[PDB]
């Protein structure tokens, strides 16, 4: 079976170097061009350049000429895309793809986050309720992505919305998770949000209930 | 370089409807035009190559035509799995370039948001910042305006929002907006309000609370 497998996600600081990879199997790697594609958050596709692993013949899209280096190690069926000095603007998902002239096969993507922010775990605050009620959890001031949120250890899935995080000006993410439930349940049923931010090893369980006076 | 312009930016159609998407090139690309499909967090997937040829595995409902500078992708009848972003790509000249995407979104009956406002927690206030949150739940279409008001003062530039992916069961959207101010600012004011404008609402809906009261 033909496949392109890209290396894992990366979280970097401005000024750091980075070399991401793309390995091909199920075919002769030296017989196909490999191209790299950039997709910035909430945006479209951009061709970055192309390489023939047989002889390392390389061509760059003009926008990327001299911004990155595309290379290949044919002895191990791998193509590479590298930066010697990263900027925050380099934050994007990066795809490799097998280019057939005579783009059928694509890698799974490598998410690259470039930020001056530093690893930090969230504080979790309640969104307290006041025959449908809403209640939830505000997962504030963390870096980097992702957080996972479940409700009652997975026993409550219905009516849960966990929102995409927003990037604050401070460089830290913030996210909300909410659920809607019967109002009559508020005094009897327990609602706990289970938050985890693995990168900072912060695990939190927050009980949410009507704020008393 | 050859610039590909796609239209419309967003197609809203119901499952079963015919989808018609356009790609216009800044110069002739001959027939060297491909269409790709992309779902969130997934790699793009080739549908059409050389303008009119279906890639292997692609169902008959997908077809393309055009040559030169004008191209059309057609999905004869939309299946649930077809709602996604579609890209055109030209392979005529270097650099390889793509259109900016067309999002095919599921049209359903208009639904008004249920609106909910949340005061900041006491714990948050203890450490110097206030987050007031507003939830707009289960609405269609996507377009909605949240207007924050602090003692009737229309707030601007100090809020952020995000929107869920369209729901797989009922095709609605939910939106969360956060107003952020300093603890000191939060404590000067009485009435905190979230005004929601949406096509599903005859006139704007407002939810509010008075700081520190039940």
């Amino acid at each position: 079976e033909v496949q392109l497998v890209q290396s894992g996600a990366e979280v970097k600081k401005p000024g750091e170097s980075l070399k991401i990879s793309c390995k091909g199997s199920g075919y002769s790697f030296t017989s196909y061009w490999i191209g790299w594609v950039r997709q910035m958050p909430g945006k479209g596709l951009e061709w970055m350049g192309i390489i023939y692993p047989g002889d390392s013949d390389t061509r760059y899209s003009p926008s990327f000429q001299g911004q990155v280096t595309i290379s290949a190690d044919k002895s191990i069926s791998t193509a590479y895309l590298q930066w010697s000095s990263l900027k925050a603007s380099d934050t994007a998902m990066y795809y490799c793809a097998r280019y057939d002239g005579i783009l059928d096969f694509w890698g799974q993507g490598t998410l690259v986050t470039v930020s001056s922010a530093s690893t930090k775990g969230p504080s979790v605050f309640p969104l307290a309720p006041s025959g449908t009620a809403a209640l939830g959890c505000l997962v504030k001031d963390y870096f980097p992505e992702p957080v996972t949120v479940s409700w009652n250890s997975g026993a409550l899935t219905s009516g849960v919305h966990t929102f995409p995080a927003v990037l604050q000006s401070s460089g830290l993410y913030s996210l909300s998770s909410v659920v809607t439930v019967p109002s009559s349940s508020l005094g009897t049923q327990t609602y706990i949000c289970n938050v985890n931010h693995k990168p900072s090893n912060t695990k939190v369980d927050k009980k949410v209930e009507p704020k008393s006076c | 370089e050859i610039v590909l312009t796609q239209s419309p930016a967003t197609l809203s159609l119901s499952p079963g409807e015919r989808a018609t998407l356009s790609c216009r090139a800044s110069q002739s690309v001959s027939s060297y035009l491909a269409w790709y499909q992309q779902k969130p967090g997934q790699a793009p997937r080739l549908l059409i190559y050389d303008a009119s040829n279906r890639a292997t595995g692609i169902p008959a409902r997908f077809s393309g035509s055009g040559s030169g500078t004008d191209f059309t992708l057609t999905i004869s009848s939309l299946e649930p799995e077809d709602f996604a972003v579609y890209y055109c790509q030209q392979r005529s000249n270097w650099p390889l370039t793509f259109g900016q995407g067309t999002k095919v979104e599921i049209k359903r009956t208009v639904a008004a948001p249920s609106v909910f406002i949340f005061p900041p927690s006491d714990e948050q206030l203890k450490s110097g910042t206030a987050s007031v949150v507003c939830l707009l739940n289960n609405f269609y279409p996507r377009e909605a305006k949240v207007q924050w008001k602090v003692d009737n003062a229309l707030q601007s530039g100090n809020s952020q929002e995000s929107v869920t992916e369209q729901d797989s069961k009922d095709s609605t959207y939910s939106l969360s907006s956060t107003l952020t101010l300093s603890k000191a600012d939060y404590e000067k004011h009485k009435v905190y309000a979230c005004e929601v404008t949406h096509q599903g609402l005859s006139s704007p809906v407002t939810k509010s609370f008075n700081r520190g009261e039940c």
